[PDB]
Formats: C-alpha cells, sequence, structure tokens
C-alpha cells in the first residue's frame, strides 16, 4: 500500500497472507469469510503468461499477522490448503475478469482478538454502499512505492469512482465484475495498492448494522499511485453466486 | 495485467516485475 | 458475528480512521 499507514493491532482480523513454502515468500493477501475459507485474486494462484501455477502444497495461509516478516508466536495462525477452487471463468487472457479465488483450508482457523471473519455482501449492503465517493479501506502488505516495503501492515481509505471515469483511465476493457477506486488528480492526495497487495480485502463499515463487509479483491492496477489512474478490484457481490455454489 | 506492468496499446505485451 | 472486530466494536472502541470512513457516506463540512 501506497501512502498508507501502519495498521493498529486487530484493525483487519480477517487479513490473511499468502506466504510461499520456499522459497518461503509473500505471496499475496486474502480474507477470512469462514472458519475454513479464505477469498483472494485468481491471479495470486494461476497467472500462465509468467508461468504461475501454484498447487495446494506450494502454499501456506498465514492468519493474525500485524509483522510482515517475523513469525509472531503466540498470535499467528498457519495452515494448509485443503483445495483451491478458482473461477471457472477467470480471464487471465484479456484483462483479469472474474479474479476471484476460495481455498478450503484443511483444519479450521479458530478465532480470536486477531483472528475473526469479514462478512459478504447482500445485495441491499452492495446496493446502499458502493458508490463513487464512499470511501473504502485496502490493507496489505505492499511496496511502499512502484524501505520500499514496510515492516507492518499497512492501510489507506479510497474513495470509489464512477465507472466512466475508470473506463477513460486505461485502454483495457473494464467489465461489470470490476469497479476502481482511488482519488483524483486534482483532489489533492493519493494512495493505491501495490505490488504484494493483491487478493486483499477492500472493505466498508455498514452505518446500518456498524458491521464491516468485504466490497472487493484488489487485482491490478497500471503502476502504483499514478495521477489519473486507478486500482481495480474484484466485484464480490456480483460473484457471490458462485461462492456460495462452492461453498 | 497486475497492479505492477503498464499500458497496451500498440504495444500487446509485457514482462514480470521483479525484487 | 463476521464483520465485528474484537478490539474495535465489540467493546465499543473506534480505530483512528474509520471515521474519516463513516464520514463519506453522508458527506462531512
Amino acid at each position: 500500500i501506497v501512502e498508507g499507514s501502519d495498521a493498529e493491532i486487530g484493525m483487519s482480523p480477517w487479513q490473511v497472507m499468502l506466504f510461499r513454502k520456499s522459497p518461503q515468500e509473500l505471496l499475496c493477501g486474502a480474507s477470512l469469510i469462514s472458519d475454513r475459507w479464505v477469498l483472494t485474486a485468481a491471479h495470486c494462484l494461476l497467472y500462465p503468461p509468467w508461468d504461475k501455477n501454484f498447487t495446494e502444497n506450494d502454499l501456506l495461509v498465514r492468519i493474525g499477522k500485524h509483522s510482515r516478516t517475523r513469525y509472531e508466536r503466540n498470535i499467528e495462525k498457519i495452515s494448509m490448503l485443503e483445495k483451491i477452487y478458482i473461477h471457472p471463468r477467470y480471464n487471465w487472457r484479456e484483462n483479469l475478469d472474474r479474479d476471484i479465488a476460495l481455498m478450503k483450508l484443511k483444519k479450521p482457523v479458530a478465532f480470536s482478538d486477531y483472528i475473526h471473519p469479514v462478512c459478504l455482501p447482500d445485495r441491499e449492503t452492495a446496493a446502499s454502499l458502493l458508490q463513487a465517493g464512499y470511501k473504502g479501506r485496502v490493507t496489505g502488505w505492499g511496496n511502499l512505492k512502484e524501505k520500499g516495503q514496510p515492516s507492518v501492515l499497512q492501510v489507506v481509505n479510497l474513495p470509489i469512482v464512477e465507472r466512466p471515469v475508470c473506463k477513460d483511465s486505461t485502454r483495457i476493457r473494464i467489465t461489470d465484475n470490476m469497479f476502481c477506486a482511488g482519488y483524483k488528480p486534482d483532489e489533492g492526495k493519493r494512495g493505491d495498492a501495490c505490488e504484494g497487495d493483491s487478493g486483499g480485502p477492500f472493505v466498508m463499515k455498514s452505518p446500518f448494522n456498524n458491521r464491516w463487509y468485504q466490497m472487493g479483491i484488489v487485482s491490478w492496477g497500471e503502476g502504483c499511485d499514478r495521477d489519473g489512474k486507478y486500482g481495480f478490484y474484484t466485484h464480490v457481490f456480483r460473484l457471490k453466486k458462485w461462492i456460495q455454489k462452492v461453498i | 495485467l497486475d497492479p505492477r506492468s503498464f499500458l497496451l496499446r500498440n504495444p500487446n505485451d509485457k514482462y514480470e516485475p521483479f525484487w | 458475528d463476521c464483520g465485528l472486530r474484537p478490539l474495535f466494536e465489540k467493546k465499543s472502541l473506534e480505530d483512528k480512521t474509520e471515521r474519516e470512513l463513516l464520514e463519506s457516506y453522508i458527506d462531512g463540512r
């Protein structure tokens, strides 16, 4: 995350780190939606033109983290995936359309102060909050630009941008399963997701029940925090039937 | 087309990151 | 009991920026 801040302890208890077994290494972000499932971007597990195609075992899921590096001895939990499900119609060929994936953790993920699931939106919740101008929050241990990579979870709030502005910011074909966010050129401020933040949740707090909902998944961008450019996110609510289904 | 790449207009491809 | 943070909502504590969050939906100042 660019132009963010260090997260507070227990601010994002659903935040999950996708960790490379060997070479050990941070893959992407993710989110806990149940006590056995994890949400993330399909392209964190499957990107052929770059020969990326991780299996259930080349992987490890780390929950309740704060420090990007350290093994947080009695607060973090590690698990192994029992299976991965990529959206059958994920388009890594055209523009990262339907960039989604679940991970039936193989062993339960007992919760605690730093481990708690985020809510998945309902048609009405999505309806009232997914509006240009409404701010959302993205977290990740991503790049601090285009100490380049942080030491503790980063966080930043970004307004939703109207589809037309989003479309004429790029030459890639935007679909209905995406939405973009960030401040405008003139707005007089920045911030953005960046490399390493992918698969990370984009959340909003519902002013009606005072609950946090995952509206999107960090998918792609064009550079990091450049003027006239925006971050693209998977539209979680439009892909919800697919989610219920594999669950 | 990940966050860290660039524009597709004339040049129809790209390279992976590093570092 | 999803979306309710044990260290913030469950104890009635607000994080230092969820405030700049709630203010966007109604429009502050």
